């Protein structure tokens, strides 16, 4: 699964809808918390848009559960992420990834 | 196309029925019924919109270089992805995704253009340019400042990406 | 966008006739993402290592001194640090460790700092940090970095050099300067002196603690007054208390414990002060601004002179982009290229 634990509030009413472009800043980490990437590294907010299968499952199911301005910890499981194949160069096989995601804007 | 004309000769992994099946696909796809197939017609259906590689695939398939994918090219093309397809023809296909002008070498500019195509605005151009420069500085083993198939495969060859470039026909 | 210079600096370019490195030539080259000849790089590392090897576990440093915290491979912020703290040419420096990992410019940091140590062996001091070891560098991106930019030969050289790094510093007969902090098995300065420094830090013990300790998350308003407790954060070493620090201080007649090891949003942290002296019992100095490019923190350097501890703050500086783990654009883009290319065909075939 993708377990969401809030870090910062946001308006508890404006959640993202399918087709809507979610503008976010994230910092991905391995289960031990060791960071592996972040949009802050590029000072570029990662923009993807719900529904259209543009991110791993954990993100679709997780970022949907977030309100604008909310900063939360999505704890995604391999099957909802990169599974046993992992991802060449960054993600080791059978890995649980914790994402600190901050829903910035919607467009 | 639907009807007659003289013989199409091709080379592939496909058996008599797989070609028939693919033949029917190419049929629906034909839209204007010209026998060939163009980007406008490929762009025709639902999930060929935000697939940044669609015009790339068309150009690799377009072996005779005339803008359209004819049946022979359609078969030859999809055959690279057939199961029974060898890992090498798949990595060669991959090389062709970056090697825009088909001259056998991935140049700095091509690598930047192909990547920008998929990344869009998720990376600043200076960032993308910086990492393109550093990848070529390191993989360029032979010296000419442009990546050949030999060098591509030296960096990529051990990745299992090709094990997924497989479609059912 | 600028391109990294292909010309690798040679011995005669980096070292002058007196065998003195030309840190100015080095700085300029490194900043453009320039590389040295593996042999030159190795000479810098190895010659600095020889100097460090001769120094004592606990250095004896006189004020004036600019004390600096974690650097973490943020080479371009290391350049700003020197602007704020003063030229090494006329300013005494003391670094508290953690020169590598996190930042993708760790080798340029060791090379510039080692050359600077060769150049100012008696005014620029480097202390050991928990990251200057094998287990952490293999875990994080330093080993991978040495392999991408140079080779494992350079890496091994750094490892053996790191084993030569002093463990602590007694600054102005007043402060105990270390990277992590106190240890249950270190109750006096002699306890540090009697340690064997030349090795990979043990899984536990005095040397481990010095490099790994942290004050309790509640270094003042505690209810217990337990001196040392296991550090659940670090998965090793301890957490030390205000009474613990006040006990070490009184016992060894020290003013305060200056250290780093912990990110600070203001680049520093003054802890609960001594009821006798109106001075903080502990000080954390952190010299890596915008840590991990994530934390939006300021960095800082302690400047101690004429009985005045002045803290200078500084902000982040621009730096080139490296994909996560030095991964190349091909390895980076391929899985996506495969996915989409296959998806186009799946979609194309599914029209029947
Ligand atoms: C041409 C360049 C490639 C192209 C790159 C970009 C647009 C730049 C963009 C900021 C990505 C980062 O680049 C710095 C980097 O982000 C990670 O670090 C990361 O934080 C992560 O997990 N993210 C990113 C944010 C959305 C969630 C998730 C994801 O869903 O990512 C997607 C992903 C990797 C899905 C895989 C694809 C293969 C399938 O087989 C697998 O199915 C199991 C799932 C991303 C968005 C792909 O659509 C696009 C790309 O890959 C990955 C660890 C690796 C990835 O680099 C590759
Ligand atoms: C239009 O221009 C022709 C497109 C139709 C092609 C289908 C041909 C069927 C091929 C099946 C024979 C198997 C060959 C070994
Ligand atoms: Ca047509
Ligand atoms: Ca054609
Ligand atoms: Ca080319
Ligand atoms: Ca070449
Ligand atoms: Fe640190
Ligand atoms: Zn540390």
């Amino acid at each position: 699964g993708v377990q969401v634990e809030t870090i910062s509030p946001g308006d508890g009413r404006t959640f993202p809808k399918a087709g809507q472009t979610c503008v976010v800043h994230y910092t991905g980490m391995l289960e031990d918390g060791k960071k592996f990437d972040s949009s802050r590294d590029r000072n570029k907010p990662f923009k993807f848009m719900l529904g259209k299968q543009e991110v791993i499952r954990g993100w679709e199911e997780g970022v949907a559960q977030m309100s604008v301005g909310q900063r939360a910890k999505l704890t995604i499981s391999p099957d909802y992420a990169y599974g046993a194949t992992g991802h060449p160069g960054i993600i080791p096989p059978h890995a649980t990834l914790v994402f600190d995601v901050e829903l910035l804007k919607l467009e | 196309g639907n009807e007659a004309s003289y013989p199409l000769e091709m080379c592939s992994h496909f058996d008599a029925d797989e070609i028939k099946r693919l033949g029917k696909r190419f049929k629906k796809l034909d839209l204007d019924n010209s026998g060939s197939l163009s980007v406008e017609e490929f762009m025709s259906l639902p999930e060929l919109q935000q697939n940044p590689l669609v015009q790339r695939v068309i150009d690799i398939f377009d072996t005779d270089g005339n803008g359209e994918v004819d049946f022979k090219e359609f078969i030859e093309g999809v055959s690279q992805f057939s199961v029974k397809g060898d890992k090498e023809q798949k990595l060669r296909f991959a090389f062709r995704i970056y090697d825009m002008d088909k001259d056998g070498y991935i140049s700095n500019g091509e690598l930047f253009q192909v990547l920008k195509m998929m990344v869009g605005n998720n990376l600043k151009d200076t960032q993308l340019q910086q990492i393109v420069d550093k990848t070529i500085i390191n993989a360029d083993k032979d010296g000419d400042g442009r990546i050949s198939f030999e060098e591509f495969c030296a960096v990529v060859g051990g990745l299992d990406i090709h094990k997924k470039m497989v479609v059912d026909v | 966008v600028p391109f990294p210079p292909s010309h690798r600096l040679t011995a005669k370019e980096v070292f002058d006739n007196d065998g003195k490195p030309r840190v100015d030539i080095l700085k300029a080259h490194l900043m453009k993402e320039g590389r040295l000849e593996e042999t030159v790089a190795l000479r810098i590392i190895t010659e600095g290592a020889s100097i460090l090897r001769q120094e004592k576990n606990l250095l004896d440093i006189d004020a004036p001194v600019t004390v600096c915290g974690d650097i973490h491979g943020q080479f371009f912020d290391l350049m700003k640090l020197f602007e704020v703290g003063g030229s090494p040419a006329n300013t005494r420096y003391l670094f508290l460790g953690d020169y590598v990992d996190r930042g993708y410019f760790s080798i340029e940091c060791v090379l510039y700092l080692w050359a600077l140590k060769i150049l100012y062996p008696k005014t620029l001091f480097l202390l050991r940090g928990n990251h200057e070891c094998r287990h952490l560098t293999e875990y994080f991106t330093f080993k991978q970095e040495c392999k991408i930019k140079y080779s494992e030969r350079v890496y091994d050289a750094c490892m053996d050099a790191f084993d030569c790094l002093p463990l602590a510093a007694l600054m102005n007969q007043q402060f105990l300067c270390v990277h992590g902090g106190l240890s249950p098995e270190i109750n006096t300065l002699d306890d540090i002196r009697k340690l064997d420094r030349f090795k990979e830090p043990p899984a536990y013990g005095p040397m481990c603690d010095i490099l790994w300790s942290d004050p309790l998350e509640d270094f003042g308003n505690e209810k217990t007054q337990e001196h040392f407790t296991h550090n659940t954060v670090r998965g090793c070493s301890y957490f030390y208390s205000y009474p613990a620090v006040c006990e070490f201080l009184q016992h060894n007649n020290l003013l305060s414990i200056l250290r780093a090891h912990e990110a600070q949003d203001a680049g520093y942290r003054m802890y609960r002060k001594s009821q006798t002296t109106g001075f903080p019992s502990l000080i954390t100095i952190f010299s890596a601004p915008n840590y991990l490019d994530v934390y939006n923190n300021k960095a800082a350097v302690l400047k101690y002179e004429n009985n005045v501890m002045n803290i200078r703050q500084f902000n982040c500086s621009p730096h080139p982009y490296w994909l996560p783990n030095f991964m190349d654009v091909f390895t980076w883009s391929l899985p996506f290229v495969g996915e989409k290319v296959t998806e186009m065909l799946v979609n194309v075939l599914n029209i029947c």
